[PDB]
């Protein structure tokens, strides 16, 4: 059905597919990266998004309380994967305002990025148009990193708060706020526009992407695999862990949507179009991000590797070399970055309502009192500001950086896909499971799904998990820099805030019960009504 | 409970001729839903078409199905004495399950 | 998936109970929902009752579902429908029907068995 994609696809996909997954890929070195990537999809990423769903329509109690009418042991997975979100709201939101400090600078006769005249370019600028005619910076590479980012020269220097930067949170966070309360979203005549721009801005790039003299090569260096020397465990948790970011699995907003749907309906299908639609477009705009980094190889007379930013800085220096490419920049870079604000801003809306639903039902009789669920929504909407403000710091990249690492991706994702495929496989049962399918959809979920709960995702999950651990590397920004061990347990802290949910409910709920501990196990892993 | 009815209840027809039945339901019924049983007379009935165009394992390829939403058809592109039984539409989309009034061939 | 072989029919006066049997071979019963339909004199073909694969979801038709009780014994491939008061409007042929993908409809029936009250 053309409306039952139209009506959520443009939702679905977001700044994961634009702006990760390229810097993932790019940071791995390209094709490496894709094996592991369509290993995990089919192994793993797929099923889960599938399981996911059928929970939400399942018990109809939202990401954190379905767990009691599957596993009250493990309810700690609700619990891990609702601060999961309200780790990603946080960072998440740094991006839009990236891209709104760029609208707000696009609104030239000429844009910045273009050249270096201008005051905050070191020395050592030369225009690419004449840097193969050292130790040479590219205007859009030390645009980024001096006048948006302001770049400090570590995470111990937090340097001075970007009034700049602070104020285009602040503007995103209103927009939030307001739109959160109001209810604003996409359903009028306005969903078609919201939907189709997206897709017709990616489409412009990747044309303009393929067509620059170096498009080749950098598609070489994107699809072919590295595999005699890159299976390192990174490549491997990046590309797992990509899947599970891309698909908003393990956060428990994919339940929390599927909880406001009819259990009479063809879920395996819609599941199936979904996600092979958000893969396809992440490689699709691979081309497009590899194909500008190999002309820009071709262009500077480096090396694909070496062209720009192993970092979430990849995509705003790979776009707005495109868009400085094209006939009236001025126009595309405009168009590039309303494109971003509005892919970003529908995924944030759809992220803290999932938040905000999550977090009333823990406490419906004072955060759902009338104006005071406005008052819970503006405190939110608050906190979650103030804890963004420290990312816009001249040393924000590299909080940001370990925010992208640990707080709402890598370990943490594995350890939820693990247990949710392990309580409802093992636990609960498999048979059971496929018995509800069967009951709901119609038919069970067959060979493929079953598997992939029982023994594939499982196996996938501690694979990754343990080669992280017996072959660890420690986290870095870009190439070179080198995180600090406080840094490094910092970030270890966001993961195991997340982690830690599932053993600290466990042991809770063992205390909350009375009888024998057996007696206490038994009552604790059998379903309730 | 959704009622579905068959309108031609018997069909007297010579060999080679091209034979529609229809079935129609009280409430729409969706397309994955809806299947047809052919039943031999004394014996017990096969399925025949599921989701309103799959033809079942053993159907001859003459047979074929079509419809959507309250109104369903079964079409033979030629009957034969073979084809000489009583056919039943069925929908399987909410509880409790029907079937048609079902047709006969009678020739 | 080969065979189902239905048992128990007879006779027996109004208001009585009877319970009838269905063996099934060739397919994992326990892994397919078993459903009764029943054929009136009249050839009018009624479903009854649906009971899932496991057992814990099932389904009755309103002229029988508070007198009728399906049950299933997955441990030895067979099927079990009993009655507790059976009416005049009750005698028929009953088959039983392997039904587990709702959007397939029910592959294979029985041989059935007639029952009779008078
Ligand atoms: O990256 C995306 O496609 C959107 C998103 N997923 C998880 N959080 C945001
Ligand atoms: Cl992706």
């Amino acid at each position: 059905k053309i409306d039952f994609v139209l009506s959520v696809a443009g939702g679905f996909v977001g700044l994961g597919n634009v702006w990760r997954f390229p810097y993932l890929c790019y940071k791995n070195g390209g094709g490496a990266f894709l094996i592991p990537y369509f290993i995990f999809l089919f192994g793993s990423g797929l099923p889960v998004f599938f399981l996911e769903i059928i929970i939400g329509q399942y018990t109809s109690e939202g990401g954190i309380t379905c767990w009691e009418k599957i596993c009250p042991l493990f309810s700690g997975i609700g619990y891990a994967s609702v601060v999961i979100v309200s780790l990603l709201n946080v960072y998440y939101i740094v991006i839009l305002a990236w891209a709104t400090y760029y609208l707000f600078q696009s609104f030239q006769k000429e844009l910045p990025w273009a050249h270096c005249n201008h005051s905050w370019n070191t020395p050592h600028c030369m225009e690419d148009t004449m840097r193969k005619n050292t130790n040479f910076t590219s205007p859009v590479i030390e645009f980024w990193e001096r006048n948006v980012l302001s770049l400090s020269p570590g995470i111990d220097h937090p340097g001075s708060l970007k009034w700049d930067l602070a104020l285009c949170l602040l503007l995103v966070w209103l927009v939030c706020f307001f739109c959160i309360w109001k209810g604003v979203r996409s359903t009028g005549k306005v969903v078609y526009f919201t939907a189709t721009f997206p897709f017709a801005m990616l489409l412009v790039l990747l044309v303009r992407g393929l067509t620059l003299p170096g498009a080749g090569a950098g598609i070489k260096f994107y699809l072919y695999p590295d595999i005699t020397r890159l299976e390192d465990p990174q490549v491997w948790i990046d590309a797992g862990t990509q899947i599970f970011f891309s698909y908003a699995i393990c956060l428990g907003a994919m339940t929390s949507l599927g909880s406001y749907n009819k259990y009479h309906n063809n879920v395996y299908r819609d599941c199936m179009l979904l996600g092979c639609l958000n893969s396809g477009t992440s490689f699709v705009s691979g081309f497009a991000i590899f194909s500008i980094l190999g002309f820009m190889a071709q262009e500077q007379g480096v090396d694909i590797a070496d062209v720009a930013e192993s970092g979430p800085g990849l995509a705003f220096i790979a776009y707005p070399k495109a868009v400085t490419m094209m006939p009236l920049p001025t126009f595309w870079s405009i168009l590039f970055f309303i494109m971003l604000l509005l892919l970003g801003l529908d995924s944030q809306f759809v992220e803290v309502e999932g938040q905000i639903t999550s977090l009333v039902d823990l406490y419906p009789s004072f955060l759902r009192k009338g104006y005071r669920r406005e008052i819970f929504i503006a405190f939110v909407c608050s906190i979650s500001y103030l804890l963004g403000l420290t990312m816009v710091t001249e040393g924000g990249m590299y909080v940001f950086q370990l925010f992208d690492y640990y707080a709402a991706s890598g370990v943490c994702l594995l350890w939820v896909a693990f247990f949710e495929c392990f309580v409802i496989a093992w636990i609960y049962g498999g048979n059971r499971f496929s018995e509800d399918i069967r009951d709901m959809i119609g038919f069970p979920p067959g060979p493929w799904m079953k598997y992939s709960w029982a023994v594939i995702t499982p196996v996938l999950c501690v694979g990754c998990f343990i080669f992280s651990l017996v072959k660890y590397v420690p986290l870095t920004y870009n190439k070179t820099y080198v995180y600090p061990n406080w840094a490094i347990g910092l970030g270890w802290s966001l993961a195991l805030s997340s982690m830690l949910c599932v053993p600290l409910v466990i042991v809770i709920r063992l205390c909350q019960t009375e009888g024998p501990f057996l007696v206490r196990v038994k009552y604790l892993l059998t379903p309730r009504e | 409970e959704n009622v579905l009815t068959q309108s031609p209840a018997i069909m007297s027809t010579s060999p080679g001729e091209k034979v529609t039945m229809t079935c129609r339901a009280s409430s729409s019924v969706g397309s994955s839903y809806l299947h047809w049983y052919q039943q031999k007379s004394g014996a017990s009935p096969k399925l025949w078409i599921y989701s309103t165009s799959n033809l079942a394992s053993g159907v001859p390829a003459r047979f074929s199905g079509s419809g959507s939403g309250t109104s369903y058809s079964l079409t033979i592109s030629s009957v034969e004495a073979e084809d000489a039984a009583t056919y039943y539409c069925q929908q399987f989309s909410g509880y409790p399950l029907t079937f048609g009034s079902g047709t006969k061939l009678e020739m | 998936e080969v065979q189902l072989v239905e048992s128990g029919g007879g006779l027996v006066k109004p208001g009585g109970s009877l319970k009838l049997s269905c063996a099934a071979s060739g397919f994992t019963f326990s892994s397919y929902a078993m459903s009764w339909v029943r054929q009136s004199p009249e050839k009018r073909l009624e479903w009854v009752a649906e009971i899932s694969s496991g057992g814990r979801y099932i389904y009755y038709s309103d002229t029988v579902t508070g007198r009728f009780t399906i049950s299933r014994d997955n441990a030895r491939n067979i099927l079990h429908l009993e009655m507790s008061s059976l009416r005049s409007e009750d005698t028929a042929m009953y088959y039983c029907a392997r039904g587990e993908v709702r959007q397939r409809g029910f592959d294979y029936w029985g041989q059935g068995t007639t029952l009779t009250v008078s």
